[PDB]
């Protein structure tokens, strides 16, 4: 058990789950919101 | 048209004509068919024109965005009946009395086509706010064309403006439009 | 909508050329203006013009 070459490493581990959750998921919502605002700002400049 | 009772389709239209007569100070009539004259007949003609003019503007209740037109069975021609006040949502232009396509230079259609349609609907089956606006606008137009008074037109202009606002509020109440969750583009941006 | 504008504009002209009343011309002047707006809205509703995706030059700039 202690020495196995195949070591599955995960970050943000939740009990009862076979896999970990990424760190970006905790802030994906802000990334989506910023994506839309930044897109529209660039769109306005092209109209300009 | 009133399928429940044909009386309501004629009683309501009698009152509309009987109300435009009072706009110029005329005694009410009792039977529309048995009272020909040259003043009732003029009144009905203006009421008919005003009715489809207001309907053709496009409102939340008389616009059907999912209306379909079946293009015959053997041929593919859709007759452009005069009941179609405005056929928009595409490129159909009424080429030769039939429905054209503009984008595709064709007149025959293989199957039914969906399009946003406004169909001429009877006066008696309009919302009450729109019924008041149609009569008030028609009576104002019926004054200027034939009577052409001065203080009568000033009073009727205020009434038409007041009646138009009531329809505008109902149009908003009917649709209850939203700029956050009813908006076709912000809804995607709100998603998080 | 275009038919109503044609009739209203023609009747307003037909007054001035031949009958030439005063209160009739004032009333028809407002009617012609109102009918012209209705045709203008139908022009935009039919065309659905866009300044970002329907525009001939900005659409190229949108590409990324």
């Amino acid at each position: 058990l202690e020495e196995c070459p195949y070591i599955p490493v995960r970050m943000v581990r939740i009990d009862g789950e076979s896999y970990g959750r990424s760190y970006v998921e905790e802030y994906l919502g802000d990334l989506k919101s910023l994506e839309n605002l930044q897109e529209s700002i660039v769109k306005m400049a092209m109209i300009t | 048209m009133n399928m429940q009772d044909a009386y309501f389709g004629s009683a309501a239209e009698l009152d509309a004509v009987n109300e435009m007569l009072a706009a110029i100070g005329e005694s009410p009539v009792t039977t529309l068919d048995e009272d020909g004259s040259a003043d009732v007949a003029n009144a009905r003609r203006i009421l008919n024109r005003i009715n489809r003019q207001i309907q053709s503007k496009g409102w939340a209740f008389n616009i059907n965005e999912s209306a379909t037109l079946t293009p015959d069975a053997s041929t593919g021609l859709i007759p452009f009946r005069p009941a179609y006040l405005s056929i928009l949502g595409g490129q159909y232009i009424n080429r030769g009395g039939w429905v054209y396509d503009k984008s595709t230079g064709t007149d025959t259609f293989s199957g039914p086509i969906t399009v946003t349609l406004i169909t001429l609907q009877d006066y008696d089956e309009m919302p009450e706010c729109f019924r008041q606006w149609i009569v008030t606008k028609a009576s104002r137009q019926f004054n200027s064309r034939f009577f052409g008074a001065e203080d009568v037109e000033n009073s009727l202009a205020q009434e038409e403006m007041e009646a138009r606002m009531a329809c505008n509020e109902y149009e908003m109440d009917f649709g209850q439009y939203n700029m956050l969750d009813g908006d076709a583009y912000v809804q995607g941006l709100i998603g998080r």
